């Protein structure tokens, strides 16, 4: 309910801050690094900018890149899901050490993860964009939203919605400290299609809920209602990858010599 | 089945 200190309340902060600290271990680029870049805060670093097709061959030459002739769009389609299973992979050790997580049933860990990868991708990315452009390649390039509305026309409606998502969220001016408990909280949820056992499921998030209202109270005086603009997110969310998979229907049937990725078609599988 | 997230959880 209310505004007295919580006897509950060291454990609350206990475990935002065990959260906090397993986060940035299983996240390289966070969320106070990428601000800085686009900040010209940090010297070190200063990513080369994608504005056309010009500036894309000299930034895919100065840029090492984990992938990489074919097309441009495919090339660049290619990378996004190579970053993508990549979060896969940081989304999983993560998961693994909220407390709780690994004692619940295997079989509906994996349920959990499989809907949750893309919700947590979107508010990973938004972290990395602002109205114009995504940091890609661990911070060391700048892809811009207008050059990749450019691509032709299955390609260059991908990333929209996404930009179109990072631009209401980050006017919450939200956190590292609020996203990792964020994440925890999407993760766990009860409301997943498949769950055999959603008590223990149900137990461990009220708790995450607990330690998130604690922690945007202390973190965030300056809006009054934060708390409940942010479950309002999880809603948006699912609705938001509900068109991503159901786009990414048409690629598939648009384009012959594709090939998802066996991870990715696996998440995709039988998804809502 | 679900085989690679499955490996994964190790
Ligand atoms: O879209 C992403 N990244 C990339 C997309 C395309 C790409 O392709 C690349 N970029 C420009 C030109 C040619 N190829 C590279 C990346 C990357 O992270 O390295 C992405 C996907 C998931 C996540 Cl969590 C973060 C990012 Cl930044």
């Amino acid at each position: 309910i209310e505004g007295r200190l919580n006897p509950e309340s060291a454990d609350l902060r206990a475990l935002a801050k065990h959260l906090y600290d397993s986060y940035i271990k299983s996240f390289p680029l966070t969320k106070a690094k990428a601000r800085a870049i686009l900040t010209g805060k940090t010297t070190d670093k200063s990513p080369f900018v994608i504005y056309d097709m010009n500036s894309l061959m000299m930034g895919e030459d100065k840029i090492k890149f984990k992938h990489i002739s074919k097309e441009v769009a495919i090339r660049i389609f290619q990378g996004c899901q190579f970053r993508s299973v990549e979060a896969v992979q940081e989304i999983t050790e993560y998961a693994k050490s909220i407390p709780g997580f690994v004692n619940l049933d295997l079989n509906d860990q994996v349920t959990l993860l499989k809907y949750g990868v893309h919700e947590i991708i979107y508010t990973m990315l938004a972290s990395l964009m602002n109205k114009d452009g995504v940091l890609i390649s661990e911070g060391q390039g700048f892809m811009t939203r207008e050059f990749l509305k450019s691509l032709r026309k299955p390609f260059g409606d991908f990333m929209e919605p996404k930009f179109e998502f990072a631009v209401k969220f980050n006017a919450l001016e939200l956190d590292d400290s609020d996203l990792a408990i964020f994440i925890a909280v999407i993760i766990l949820s009860g409301d997943r299609p498949g769950l055999l056992n959603v008590k223990p499921i149900e137990d461990i998030q009220d708790n995450l809920l607990q330690a998130l209202e604690l922690q945007l109270k202390l973190n965030h005086p300056e809006s009054s209602q934060l708390f409940a603009k942010l479950l309002q997110k999880m809603t948006d969310l699912r609705q938001i990858v509900t068109e991503h998979v159901q786009l990414l229907q048409v690629i598939k049937k648009t384009e012959t010599d594709m090939s998802l990725h066996p991870l990715l078609q696996e998440i995709y599988k039988d998804l809502y | 089945k679900h085989k690679i997230l499955h490996r994964l959880l190790q």
